[PDB]
């Protein structure tokens, strides 16, 4: 999943 | 110049308005000064409110511009010396000369509202809650940012993106709303440091909920963003890949439109610079593009960064090297077993390996996951024990088994589970 | 570019  | 800070204070105290005048301006040489400007021994003189109300003074507008400048400075400090500016009464003083009709003073009013906002989220929001937004904007309302003064469109550009800067709160949606159409018109302006503010404004903007990156995009700025991915000057390149790596964290759709607007052709570049920063950005860009579709994986493939991020997980800053680790272990967790393959066959195993030497927990267990992702492709094609054997000629197999006997219990469990199940 | 605060010289 995305990283902020 | 050179005056005390007594002198200073005698001269505004005068009830002469050209002494306070000449006063005024020696207080702003002085704080003007390249090494360790007084400002606290001018705050503790009292001075502020004086300058704050010479700042009225529409009938003397030199003492204005040097009121201006002076509280500037002063709030160009810390924290503490910034809120004494405002403390004074100064937001909607300066507020008031962005309409002045000397250019000098409104540029000055910008440059110090910038200061403020620029100090945090709460002076920030103070500053749009006294209106300051609409008389900044209407000062770039002309055909053609062109025919303004370089330095005082730079202000303005820079002001403005204060205003989108800070979280904790992000600044109001209808103040981002507000500002955005002139943001993208300076977007495409042609001066350096205008397009490096703008990139940082929008860059700020995207730091943030997917909400937050889809009013961004919505605009239709993500094909300037990539053209300014490709500039010479890193000033621009710096944000606009920040702004960049921002959005693709976002949904799938919202990552696609990078990948539309032609961003993939720019990162062998961007992945092999010589800036520390780039590279590392660059590659938390990319693992943020490997944690999307299949398709959107395909896409990284097909424009040939895979061998591009085998380099960097080969050779590069630690810090760059285990956000090439988060791409690869997005990739595998993500991709097809076709994919996955390629992966390997790009020589991805040893450069991973040799990864678990160091320190960092957390990046050993990214690899691990990254290895039982391939493991679990291998599985599907009936090939574990020729992967087995990959890992273990290049030295894999003995990091592991040493890794079996590790403090972090999530590091003991995956070594063994692998050996158990594959060695 | 990019600075919180600047102070004019």
């Amino acid at each position: 999943g995305k990283r902020k | 110049v050179n005056w005390s800070v007594e002198d200073i204070v005698k001269g505004i105290n005068s009830n002469n308005l050209e002494s306070q005048l000449q006063a005024t301006q020696a207080a702003r040489k002085l704080l003007s000064r390249e090494k360790q400007p007084p400002i606290d021994n001018i705050i503790r003189a009292g001075l502020i409110p004086k300058f704050v109300s010479f700042l009225g003074k529409t009938d003397c507008s030199p003492i204005q511009f040097e009121s201006a400048w002076a509280l500037t400075n002063i709030a160009s400090g810390t924290s503490e010396q910034t809120k004494a500016v405002v403390d004074g009464g100064a937001i909607p003083a300066f507020i008031s000369l962005l309409a002045s009709p000397h250019a000098h003073i409104s540029e000055q009013a910008v440059w110090a509202l910038g200061n403020i906002a620029g100090d945090g989220s709460a002076f920030r929001d103070l500053v749009i809650k006294h209106g300051a937004i609409d008389p900044l904007l209407a000062l770039l309302a002309v055909p053609d940012l062109s025919t303004l003064a370089c330095g005082y469109l730079r202000n303005l550009t820079w002001t403005l993106s204060n205003l989108c800067r800070n979280k904790n709160p992000a600044p109001p949606l209808d103040a981002v709303e507000q500002i955005l159409p002139t943001l993208v018109r300076l977007l495409h302006h042609n001066d350096p440091e205008v397009l490096a503010d703008s990139c940082w404004a929008i860059s700020y903007l995207t730091d943030g909920p997917n909400e937050r990156i889809e009013m961004v995009v919505k605009k239709g700025v993500v094909p300037q963003l990539v053209k300014l991915l490709g500039a010479t000057e890193l000033p621009i390149v710096t944000p606009a890949l920040r702004a960049i790596g921002n959005i693709v964290t976002g949904t799938d759709e919202q990552t696609q439109k990078v990948i539309d607007a032609g961003a993939l052709a720019v990162f062998p570049s961007l992945l092999t610079n010589p800036k520390t920063n780039i590279q590392k950005e660059a590659t938390w860009t990319m693992s943020n593009i490997t944690a999307g579709r299949q398709d959107q994986i395909q896409q990284v493939v097909n424009h040939g960064l895979v061998p591009f991020l085998v380099g960097v997980l080969s050779k590069a800053d630690f810090k760059t090297q285990k956000e090439a680790a988060w791409a690869i272990t997005n990739y595998t967790s993500g991709g097809t077993v076709e994919q996955i393959v390629y992966l390997v066959h790009c020589g991805i195993i040893e450069p991973l390996m040799n990864l678990l030497s160091a320190k960092d927990t957390k990046i050993i267990q990214v690899i691990l996951d990254a290895i039982s992702n391939i493991f679990q492709a291998a599985e599907k094609l009936g090939e574990t024990e020729k992967l087995s054997i990959m890992i273990e000629e290049c030295g894999g197999l003995d990091k592991i088994e040493a890794l079996q006997r590790h403090e972090n219990e999530s590091v003991y469990k995956a070594s063994l589970n692998l050996i158990e199940k594959y060695f």
